[PDB]
Parts: C-alpha cells; sequence; structure tokens
RNA sequence: GCGGUGCGCCGCGACCGGCUCCGGGACGGCUGGGAAGGCCCGGCGGGGAAGGUGGCCCGGGGGCCCCGGGUGUUACAGCCCA
RNA sequence: UGGUAAGCAGAACUGGCGCUGCGGGAUGAACCGAACGCCGGGUUAAGGCGCCCGAUGCCGACGCUCAUCAGACCCCAGAAAA
RNA sequence: GCGCCGGAGCCUCGGUUGGCCUCGGAUAGCCGGUCCCCCGCCGGGGUCCGGUGCGGAGAGCCCUUCGUCCCGGGAAACGGGGCGGCCGGAAAGGGGGCCGCCCUCUCGCCCGUCACGCACCGCACGUUCGUGGGGAACCUGGCGCUAAACCAUUCGUAGACGAC
C-alpha cells in the first residue's frame, strides 16, 4: 500500500576537480545529512528506476517500459551522510539530480 | 516538492550558495521577496559595487555586452548564476527551475514561505556590523516598481494579518474544543502523552 | 579588551514621565512627548525604582567603539529631558557690514525669508524642522530666535539659516556677513 | 617548533658526557612547553646550546618526564616572559593569562602571540612562567574577572548547527 | 530585559558535547567564554565553554573556590534534580526521547488514538462555530 | 597616438539604432504624469500635417529688440477632424511593469475604424464585432459589460480611451482610419471611467484638449529619405577629392 | 544413483578463504610505583589575606523588604598554607 | 662576475625541462607532490573541503580586522620612504 | 471542418511514488491569552496572566488505506455521498468555504467477537501522482460557428531588393 525504499538523489559520480570515476556514484539520501547516520544504509541495494520506449519482461508478471540498473551502497562518503554507491551498470549521467531508490531490505535490524 | 523560500533578512551570496546546490540535485527552489535581502557591509561599499559592474560594458557594441539587469529577483538570479556551470546541459538544467519575485506574487502569497537559518543576517552577521538592503540598491542604480512592489506588499500586509487574525480565532476555539470535550478523549490523551506529543 | 560591564543612569524628574518600548524610549512631561529608536545601538535599557526616578542603560561586552555608544545615550535621553521640560531656544543674530539683512518670519513659524544679504536680490526660503518655531524680537538691531522640544531638529533648522548665508567666491575673513547662532539655552528656566 | 593541539609541560634535566678534568659535569634542568617528549629534547638543546657549550653530541638527555598539574582544577592567574622575533628586531614582552593549568595557559599564549603579533612558536621563547597572586596581576583584560560576584548574561546567541533543519518555518531566537 | 545571568552558583543544562543532557553548577567564570562542576548529576569538575551549556533559573548558594563536597550540598539542600524534572523544560526534554523510542507498534497505537483524538475535535469546534453563528442570524 | 585637434562627435548616440520605425502613426511612449486635483481631460490628439505658412504678430515681451515690432515666424497646419471614441482600455500596476486588464470597445465602429482591424478590406466579408456588439442589446450581456466596469474602478489605476480619426473628413486618398489610445489625466479613478464611458461612441473637437498659445509635444516619425550615405547622414567632413575608391565615406 | 562438464537469458542466498575501512566488548603494563579529586568530620593548634562570608553604617528598592560601597581573619559560607 | 636594472649577459654545484605524462598552483615546458604496462579494492602526498567543484552540512578552538582603493596562499604576477 | 460540453483501442515524452491554504516581524528580545480606558468601523492602544532553549513545537502539524461481513460497546445526529443557486478573489485573478434541499444511509471512524478473498509453494523494477504531457485517429451523441492572411494589382507619406 505504501513505499518500502529510502529517496536518494544521484548527485555525481566519484571525481576529483580534474578527473571523474564513472564505476562509483554519489547518492545523496534524503533524511542522513552526517556520518553519524549513515550506518543503516551501508551494504543496502539500491536501483535507478527509468522508463524507456521499448518494451522490457518483468520478474513478477507481464512486460513493462519501466526498467532499471542495480546498485550497492558500498561506504560512506565526505562528512555530511553522502554515501558511495557502486552500481552493475555505470549510470548515465542524464540521471544527474534524478531520484534513484536506496532500499531497505539488505535489512541488519 | 517545491522550496518557498522568503527572501527578508536573508544575505545575498549566503542564500545564492545554498540554492544554486539544492537545485542541482533537483529541487525546485522559489525565493521570493528579493527586495528584502540585504549584503553584507554598508550601502555605499555595496551600491558603488553595483556602479563598477555597471561601467563594465562591451566597447564596440554594448548590446552584445553584461546585461546588467537591475531588478533585486535578477540580481539575486545572476549571484546564483555565478554559483552554477551555467554553459553545460545540467547547469542550464538547473537555473530552468529556480524562479525568483520581487515581492511575492501568488500563487506564493498563500503559502507558508520557508527560511535558510545558515543565510541569515541575525546568525551570520554581527548586530555591530552594516548591511544593504536589495531594494534601496536595485531602485537607486535603476529598478522602477520598488513603490510600485511596497504598495502592492501592503494589501497581502493587511489581507495576509485578516487570514491570521481568522486562524488564531480557530486556534481559540481548539484551546476551548479541546477542553469542553477533556473527558471523552481521555483514553486517546494518555497514549500521546505516554510515547510523548503532548507532554 | 571587551570590558565585561559599563554602565551610567540618567535621573529621570517626577515632572518628565518616560517609559521604554523595547528600547524606543518615549519622553513626555510639560510642553511635548518626545520618542526616539535606539535599534541600531544594541543596548540594555532599565527603569528601576518606583515612580521610575532613574533609567539605566547597560552594555555587556562592550569593546571601545561600542562602550562610546553608553554616555551618548545619557546625553541624549539628558537633552530629550531637557527639551520636554525647558525646551531648546537657540538664540541667533544677524552680522553685517553694509547692507541690513531683512529676515521676514512666514508661514506660522516654519519658513523664514532672508533678502537683501551681500546685496543680492535672491530671497533664500529656509523652512523650519517639523516642530521648530522661529521668531523675532523687537525694540533689537539683529536677532533671531528658535523654539522647540527636539535639539536634533532646531540646531539642525539653525545650521539650516547659517549655511543658507554663506559667502562665495570671496575672502569669509573679511567678508563676515551671515546668520549665526550667538547663544545656546532654554525657553523656560529652571 | 609548532606549537600543536594543547602543549604539555616536560621537565628535561641533561648534562655533559664526561671529561677527564670534570668526571660529572653538573646537572642542568629546564621547563620545556612542548607537543611532546621527542621535541622537548630537541628543544632542550636549542636553549642550553644559547646559554652553555653544550651541544647534543657533546652532551646527553639524562630525564625526559610531563611535569603535571598540582591543581589541574583550581581557576588561576599565570604571567609568561616572553621573547618573539617581530619582523624588524625582538622584544621582551611580560603577558598574563587565565586557566586552570600551566600548560593550556603557554598554549592560551602561542595562538594569542600568533593572534594579535603574527608571531610563530620558532620566533616565540617562553623564558618564565609564574602562578600569580590575583592582587599581583596588572592586565585589566584578566583583573576584570577578579570580581566575587561576578555576574554577565549571555546577550546575542548566534545559533550554531545551523544546517540542521538547513529549511525551516521559524525565524530562529537569541535572546536565550 | 536579561533574567539568567552567568553568577556562581546558577544550573547551566550541556546542551552539546560528551556531557550532552546533564545538568551543571557554574562554580567560577574562568574566561569570558570558558566556566569552571555537577556533583549530584554524575558531572565531574572540569572546565567548560559557555557555547554548549544553556543557563536555567535556578541559582544555589555558595562560594566560587568552593570544592566538590559543598557543591553537593546546596545542590540537594535546594532540591535541583526533583525541582528540574517537575519543569515544563525538564518534560517536553523526556517527552523527545520517549518520541525516538517509539517502537514501530507505538508508531501504530499512537496514529489510531491521533485519528480518533482529531476525528472528534473537527466536530466539535465546528459545532463551538454555530455558538459564533446562533449569535448573529 | 591622440587626436591632434579636438572635435566634437559627428551626430547623436542618444537615437542610434537608425532604422525604419517599427510604426507609421506616431506612438505617445510616456503620457505626462497626473493629479486629481485638476478636471478630468485627454491630454493628446491625433492630426495630419497640412502644409506650412507664414504669420505677422506683434511681440509682447519685456526687453526684446523686438519689442512690440512685427515677426515673419513660419507655422505649419495640422487637419485636426474631430476624433470618435470607440472603447476604453484599463491598465492595472503590476512589479513587472504595467499591464493592461481589458479592453471594452463601443456597440457601433464606423466602417473607417473597422478598416484598421484589417489588410485587405475589399476582399474580407466584414464580420469584425459582429458577436462583441451582441452584448449591447440583451440584458444578459450588459451585466458582464458593467461588471467589466465594477471590475475595473476598483482594480485598473491607469485609464486610457480608444480613440480614432474621422479619415472621412479628409482629403487623403486613404479611408482606413488611425487608432489611439489616449490617457486620460485627471480626477479619480472611478470619475475617470464614469466619465470616458458617457464619451463612448461620441466626437471629441480640439478644443476640449489644447487652448491657444500652449507649449506642446508633436510626436511624428520623420520623412523617409532611404539608403543614405555616411556624410548625407551622419554629416562627417568630405575627403579632398584626391582620395581613390572615395571622397563621401569615413575615412578611419 | 555415482563422478565429470554446464545453466537459454535473468537473478539470488549461503559458509569458507584473501585483502580491506570500521564498530563494540574486555584485560593489563608504566608514571612523581601517576598528578589531582571523591568519601570518611574543614582530626586538635595557630597564622595569613581576599575576587572579605557574617556583624555595623551610607545613600536607594518597597507596605520595614535588598543590592552598591566601607569594615576586617573570623563569625549563620568557604579558600590556601604552616 | 659584468650591468642602475632586465623574462639581460657570463661561470660553479646539484636537480630539472629538453626527452615526461600524472595530482595540485584557475591558466602555464621548468614551481610543489609524484614519474607511467591494463584494471578492480584500499590508503596517501602536495593541495584543498560556501557554490561552480570531490571534500568541514565539525553545534571546530582563541584572538585579530571595517576598507567611500577591503583582504585572501611557494615560484607569481601590484608597491616604498614617511 | 472546425470550437466548448458529454465510448474503446493505439502512438509516443519522461520524470514522480501522501500532502501542509500564508501573520507581520523582532533579535540587548519575543509569543499567546483581557476590565477602568482613548480612537477606527469589531480592531488597534496602556493594563494583567501564562509560554519562552520556542510543545498554539517544521526537533512540527494534518493525513495516513489490506478489504469485506454479521453480532455488541465507545463516537457521530450540529454528520455521510451527489444538484440549482447563496457568496469569496486580478501580482502571474480559481475550484474554496456556507446554506436551503430533490437526497440516500445510521455503513465510514475506535475497540472487540466472529469468519472468509488464486494461501500464486524464501526473491527484482511493487505502491502512486494518472482519466498525466503532447501525436495521428476511431465509434456514437448534443449545443454552436461560416473567417482571414499572403500573392497579384494599386498607392508613393515608403523604397537597392524585400519591407513599408
Amino acid at each position: 500500500s505504501g513505499r518500502l525504499w529510502c529517496k536518494a538523489i544521484f548527485a555525481g559520480y566519484k571525481r576529483g576537480l580534474r578527473n571523474q570515476r564513472e564505476h562509483t556514484a554519489l547518492l545523496k539520501i534524503e533524511g542522513v545529512y552526517a556520518r553519524d547516520e549513515t550506518e543503516f544504509y551501508l551494504g543496502k541495494r539500491c536501483a535507478y528506476v527509468y522508463k524507456a520506449k521499448n518494451n522490457t519482461v518483468t520478474p513478477g508478471g507481464k512486460p513493462n517500459k519501466t526498467r532499471v540498473i542495480w546498485g550497492k551502497v558500498t561506504r560512506a562518503h565526505g562528512n555530511s551522510g553522502m554515501v558511495r554507491a557502486k552500481f552493475r551498470s555505470n549510470l548515465p549521467a542524464k540521471a544527474i539530480g534524478h531520484r534513484i531508490r536506496v532500499m531497505l531490505y539488505p535489512s541488519r535490524i | 516538492q517545491v522550496l518557498v523560500l522568503d527572501g527578508r533578512g536573508h544575505l545575498l551570496g549566503r542564500l545564492a550558495a545554498i540554492v544554486a546546490k539544492q537545485v542541482l540535485l533537483g529541487r525546485k527552489v522559489v525565493v521570493v521577496r528579493c527586495e528584502g535581502i540585504n549584503i553584507s557591509g554598508n550601502f555605499y561599499r555595496n551600491k558603488l559595487k553595483y556602479l563598477a559592474f555597471l561601467r563594465k560594458r562591451m566597447n564596440t557594441n554594448p548590446s552584445r555586452g553584461p546585461y546588467h539587469f537591475r531588478a533585486p529577483s535578477r540580481i539575486f538570479w545572476r549571484t546564483v548564476r555565478g554559483m552554477l556551470p551555467h554553459k553545460t546541459k545540467r547547469g542550464q538544467a538547473a537555473l530552468d527551475r529556480l524562479k525568483v519575485f520581487d515581492g511575492i506574487p501568488p500563487p506564493y502569497d498563500k503559502k507558508k514561505r520557508m527560511v535558510v537559518p545558515a543565510a541569515l543576517k541575525v546568525v551570520r552577521l554581527k548586530p555591530t556590523r552594516k548591511f544593504a538592503y536589495l531594494g534601496r540598491l536595485a531602485h537607486e542604480v535603476g529598478w522602477k516598481y520598488q513603490a510600485v512592489t511596497a504598495t502592492l506588499e501592503e494589501k497581502r500586509k493587511e489581507k495576509a494579518k485578516i487570514h491570521y487574525r481568522k486562524k488564531k480565532q480557530i486556534m481559540r476555539l481548539r484551546k476551548q474544543a479541546e477542553k469542553n470535550v477533556e473527558k471523552k478523549i481521555s483514553k486517546f490523551t494518555e497514549v500521546l502523552k505516554t510515547h510523548g506529543l503532548l507532554v | 579588551m571587551k570590558t565585561i560591564l559599563s554602565n551610567q543612569t540618567v535621573d529621570i524628574p517626577e515632572n518628565v514621565d518616560i517609559s521604554l518600548k523595547g528600547r524606543t524610549v518615549i519622553v513626555k512631561g510639560p510642553r511635548g512627548t518626545l520618542r526616539r529608536d535606539f535599534n541600531h545601538i544594541n543596548v540594555e535599557l532599565s527603569l528601576l525604582g518606583k515612580k521610575k526616578k532613574r533609567l539605566r542603560v547597560d552594555k555587556w561586552w562592550g569593546n571601545r567603539k561600542e562602550l562610546a555608544t553608553v554616555r551618548t545615550i545619557c546625553s541624549h535621553v539628558q537633552n530629550m529631558i531637557k527639551g520636554v521640560t525647558l525646551g531648546f531656544r537657540y538664540k541667533m543674530r544677524s552680522v553685517y557690514a553694509h547692507f541690513p539683512i531683512n529676515v521676514v518670519i512666514q508661514e506660522n513659524g516654519s519658513l523664514v525669508e532672508i533678502r537683501n544679504f551681500l546685496g543680492e536680490k535672491y530671497i533664500r526660503r529656509v523652512r523650519m524642522r517639523p516642530g521648530v518655531a522661529c521668531s523675532v524680537s523687537q525694540a533689537q538691531k539683529d536677532e533671531l530666535v528658535l523654539e522647540g522640544n527636539d535639539i536634533e531638529l532646531v540646531s539642525n533648522s539653525a545650521a539650516l539659516i547659517q549655511q543658507a548665508t554663506t559667502v562665495k567666491n570671496k575672502d569669509i575673513r573679511k567678508f563676515l556677513d551671515g546668520i549665526y547662532v550667538s547663544e545656546k539655552g532654554t525657553v523656560q528656566q529652571a | 617548533t609548532k606549537a600543536s593541539g594543547t602543549l604539555r609541560e616536560y621537565k628535561v634535566v641533561g648534562r655533559c658526557l664526561p671529561t677527564s678534568k670534570s668526571p660529572a659535569p653538573p646537572l642542568y634542568r629546564m621547563r620545556i612547553f612542548a607537543p611532546n617528549h621527542v621535541v622537548a629534547k630537541s628543544r632542550f638543546w636549542y636553549f642550553v646550546l644559547e646559554l652553555k657549550k653544550m651541544k647534543k653530541s657533546s652532551g646527553e638527555i639524562v630525564y625526559c618526564g610531563q611535569v603535571f598539574e598540582k591543581s589541574p582544577l583550581r581557576v588561576k592567574n599565570f604571567g609568561i616572559w616572553l621573547r618573539y622575533d617581530s619582523r624588524s628586531g625582538t622584544h621582551n614582552m611580560y603577558h598574563e593569562y587565565r586557566d586552570l593549568i600551566m600548560a593550556s595557559a603557554v598554549t592560551q599564549c602561542y595562538r594569542d602571540m600568533g593572534a594579535r603579533h603574527r608571531a610563530r612558536a620558532h620566533s616565540i621563547q617562553v623564558m618564565k612562567v609564574e602562578e600569580m597572586a590575583a592582587a599581583r596581576c596588572p592586565r585589566p583584560a584578566v583583573k576584570q574577572f577578579h570580581d566575587s560576584r561576578i555576574r554577565f548574561p549571555l546577550p546575542h546567541r548566534v545559533l550554531r548547527r545551523q544546517h540542521k533543519p538547513r529549511f525551516t518555518a521559524k525565524r530562529p531566537n537569541t535572546f536565550f | 530585559v536579561f533574567r539568567r545571568f552567568v553568577e556562581v552558583g546558577r544550573v547551566a543544562y550541556v546542551s552539546f558535547g560528551p556531557h550532552a543532557g546533564k545538568l551543571v553548577a557554574i562554580v567560577d567564570v574562568i574566561d569570558q567564554n570558558r566556566a569552571l562542576d555537577g556533583p549530584c548529576t554524575r558531572v565531574r569538575r572540569q572546565a567548560m565553554p559557555f557555547k554548549c551549556m544553556q543557563l536555567t533559573d535556578f541559582i544555589l548558594k555558595f562560594p566560587h573556590s568552593a570544592r566538590q563536597k559543598y557543591v553537593r550540598k546546596a545542590w540537594e539542600k535546594a532540591d535541583i534534580n526533583t525541582k528540574w524534572a517537575a519543569t515544563r523544560w525538564a518534560k517536553k526534554i523526556e517527552a523527545r526521547e520517549r518520541k525516538a523510542k517509539m517502537t514501530d507498534f507505538d508508531r501504530y497505537k499512537v496514529m489510531k488514538a491521533k485519528k480518533m483524538r482529531n476525528r472528534i475535535i473537527k466536530n466539535e469546534v465546528k459545532k463551538l462555530q454555530r455558538a459564533a453563528l446562533l449569535k448573529a442570524s | 597616438s591622440h587626436r591632434k585637434f579636438s572635435a566634437p562627435r559627428h551626430g547623436s548616440l542618444g537615437f542610434l539604432p537608425r532604422k525604419r520605425s517599427s510604426r507609421h502613426r506616431g506612438k505617445v511612449k510616456s503620457f505626462p504624469k497626473d493629479d486629481p486635483s485638476k478636471p478630468v481631460h485627454l491630454t493628446a490628439f491625433l492630426g495630419y500635417k497640412a502644409g506650412m505658412t507664414h504669420i505677422v504678430r506683434e511681440v509682447d515681451r519685456p526687453g526684446s529688440k523686438v519689442n512690440k515690432k512685427e515677426v515673419v515666424e513660419a507655422v505649419t497646419i495640422v487637419e485636426t477632424p474631430p476624433m470618435v471614441v470607440v472603447g476604453i482600455v484599463g491598465y492595472v500596476e503590476t512589479p513587472r511593469g504595467l499591464r493592461t486588464f481589458k479592453t471594452v470597445f463601443a456597440e457601433h465602429i464606423s466602417d473607417e475604424c473597422k478598416r484598421r482591424f484589417y489588410k485587405n478590406w475589399h476582399k474580407s466579408k466584414k464580420k469584425a464585432f459582429t458577436k462583441y456588439c451582441k452584448k449591447w442589446q440583451d440584458d444578459a450581456g450588459k451585466r458582464q459589460l458593467d461588471k467589466d466596469f465594477s471590475s475595473m474602478k476598483k482594480y485598473c489605476q491607469v485609464i486610457r480611451v480608444l480613440a480614432h480619426t474621422q479619415m472621412r473628413l479628409l482629403p487623403l486618398r486613404q479611408k482606413k482610419a488611425h487608432l489611439m489610445e489616449i490617457q486620460v489625466n485627471g480626477g479619480t479613478v472611478a470619475e475617470k471611467l464614469d466619465w470616458a464611458r458617457e464619451r463612448l461612441e461620441q466626437q471629441v473637437p480640439v478644443s476640449q484638449v489644447f487652448g491657444q498659445d500652449e507649449m506642446i509635444d508633436v510626436i511624428g516619425v520623420t520623412k523617409g529619405k532611404g539608403y543614405k550615405g555616411v556624410t548625407s547622414r551622419w554629416h562627417t567632413k568630405k575627403l579632398p577629392r584626391k582620395t581613390h575608391r572615395g571622397l563621401r565615406k569615413v575615412a578611419c
């Protein structure tokens, strides 16, 4: 009936000032604003939900237009609740400042 | 989903530095009452700083040159514009989300306006330092519609005062009808206070 | 150093009843109510004792630029106390060499014309500040009188007629002529 | 030296590895205010060399222990005699501080000699730190705290924790 | 205009730091922005800055250099630990900690109460608005 | 190196987009500032330059060497047939500038005023204001037209009156009249709007705007002279005949 | 059934091992055999001064109720030391 | 060493650039860090951590400073006597 | 063959996964409550009481929904759903509030009894905003529209040519 994932923002890639490393993404999870509070979300699965033109098969039932690139919150970033997530396919940078879902279900509570 | 930030008392670059970053994270921001924004240091320094900005024009065709936007909304827009990569297609995707206003145009005059406390003159300046209202700056450097805005601004300062008077009037009825009904919500008040809502 | 505390008491009399609206001190008495706002100055204003016989201005953790903003507030309120009881009368006199300066008084106190200054055809309308009354005393030669409550507005309105009469493109050591502030006093006495 | 963190006061004694003339040279003690024991023994040789014909190689460090606080809960006046290198010549200064701890007051001195005069810990030479009677302290900056019934509010409470909402409804107060 | 003052014996409430949530008594003022003990609330005699302590309306009468034996006396004599707890500040401090420990089932048991406790007051406030309407017309 | 001998700059930069006027009928760029201590009046008119002739008059001024001697001064004739008011327009005051609120045209509009709404009058079926005019001959239409004044004397601040030139009373080739918004400056906004609505479908002569011996502003488009060169346009120095490619151009 | 090899594409859990950044436990060594402090009653005896507690005044805060100054080693608080 | 000096001319010692990417100093042959097969994980240097721009969104510590020409990072890019 | 009002499939743009309908504003001060009282046409004054690390809290509020049913208790009758008007707003106007009523029920909401719904056999983009945004169209109905621009010609207030 309700939402079973937390709001994250694909803010950027793991980048220096003049070099970006696309294989590691930076996830701004809404709610957590320090490394104090980042402890829960480490090792959690995080999905980039997008929809395209051509239909693709879905695990559960009928083929939708909606797709994902799956991920995994690797470890905490910076000092302000930013987190590093490493995706199985390196995210497209059209998704910069768009909604990707930090899930709950590599649960350890 | 939309930030409706108030501009009254906020600092020029401090609010810009926090707006510009939120908008890059795909948060639609509305900064309102930008005449209320003030800039640190005395007025005459900030006057000279913008007069120094006016003097900088493309010598061979000023119409091509730097567009010195004189409205406080567009002095706030341009200071945010400097804190965005406005050449790239992610940084122009940003500015399209930002929506800046002189006064409080509807539909934003009947929405609760948020405050950035990390960009506020009471929080960030000393009470013995000096500041410069963007209303006085813009007007004296060539903004026309301050005395237009300030009279439309004085309409809703009467209209919203009636709304608040009409809302205190309904909260007095709640501080009467929480009390008449105190005996038959007694089960429903305790469990709120065991888990710490009305304590 | 940051001086931990600096205070000075203004002993407000029985005839003058002052109050404070945050830090906007209002001063009423025999000849009008004077208000002045101190939003800028950043001090504690305490009105203590029954019948409120002393105002007390403090300054917690004040440096040298901010300790000098205590006795100014003392003297501001003390001038406010003076002007509310005794008033401010600035008797200013007309100095000339040859041409007698004709000063006629217009618009029930406010506007003051100055004819024939250094033999000039140009009449000079000087309006006084709102709440300052100008008069010319008789059986005299050369005398103006201002009358008011706020010292800020009486001298400001006197400075308007002292700088109305400046001698342009000359040696002002020889051409001494002009309307200058001769005497600083009050209307009625203690 | 680098006046890093809070300085620890070390007692460093030492003497000359023996001559045929003097079989046992005199033991020389010093109050060294150092971040750690390693640089305390380095700063020991600096001053002793300035005073005697006692270098590091023609000498030995005998004891190196931190002289701790004998009253770290009592508020005390401290009078530090300085010798700092300005951009033109050196100057003898007498400065006064107010701390529980001697080493903390010399830490509080190193920041202050940097703050007001832009002198670094290499320029500065702390020659004497003497705990002072409350009536023997000249500066009014430290004297002003010598009132039995001292009483001040915290007038303009500039709130920190500014980025905990980052976006709020209420304008924050400062008359707490 | 000020009510609370940094005076020897004032109970101040430690907001942040390692002693966040404990009461402390101001024994002596060291500096402009640094003070010097809360013997009954498990706070050792220590130097601590003014920034971290939110100073209350409790002064308990003992001298500035007095050792921790004579802080504990004037503390318990004034009876601060029970005088604190009954104040509406201390109550909403330990209402904040209850709402923190609100279990997902406790979140349910309050929500079902929230609804029925507010489903009545929308009815009852509306009936009060006829008491404003009956007098007019 | 520097300018050897100083000269004032040829022409002004205070108009320098020297292009074809974007409007043939000269727009009033700004109307006079008003104070409601005056009566209601039209602030402008719309005339046609007929020609140019002499005068003889006795100069009434102290001091001059031509004190009550006869001056032959040049005068223009502007044929000003009395304009007909066919509408009113409200302008609300916005912080983005000044926005038009609502245009309310009159019941009947003359065929000369109709022509201005068209390009090809001959080819058209002339159907303009056939369904707008119907809001005047039914009581259902009237109340909205009255509510368009009820919701204009309240909201709007600047009120201008739509007038047109009566092209019938001119010796010109053309018939297509010239519309113009004349700002009604004078008393309060309700008094101003209860005035112009009474003046709707009515004649406005020139005596009821302009009085004699009055200084006024003439807003007219300059006479077109086509693609003229820099010595013809900017009035620079001609080069001294020995020049190769031309002597009627700017050197540097 | 027992070994070997592998899944059509898409996924997933598991324990072991390598290397990792952490987090919480718990034990101990040394020191001026830590310095301080806590609790035992400020163990008996002075003496010292002060950022002077009590007692006496001065002006003012009241229908006699408390702060500012001055006194001085004790007093209905405390501080340091011999 | 010559020359008032020079991004000038001429030596010594080493290290560079040339022949060489790389991280930083916005930019730059030489400066600072560090020299390179192709990659994933981790950690650093020199430098930074309002925003562009990864990183202080620490409830960082104590002072200093008002500029009607503010100040702001080796080489390095605006000043003296007074 | 088009405009407003009232079936079923296909194309294609993707982002989103409960909303907060508002005092003004102060900062060495504020917030909310009221008799003696001056005005303004019920407010705004002085007064007095409470809140003040803001609990009439954005550290927040409201709303939170597996569903259905029978049997009882709290709770609602001043309510619940859907028509005609009643009436509120121009700065970038709004979809609200309130009443009469044709009107349908004592269901919603809080406990507890009692029962069942592909119980899809440990597993993914589920869950909404969404009768979304634009794009050709198809059935089937009502109520209403019949224009203009450009060229060509002409002018000469215009003009290199266009434009005007």
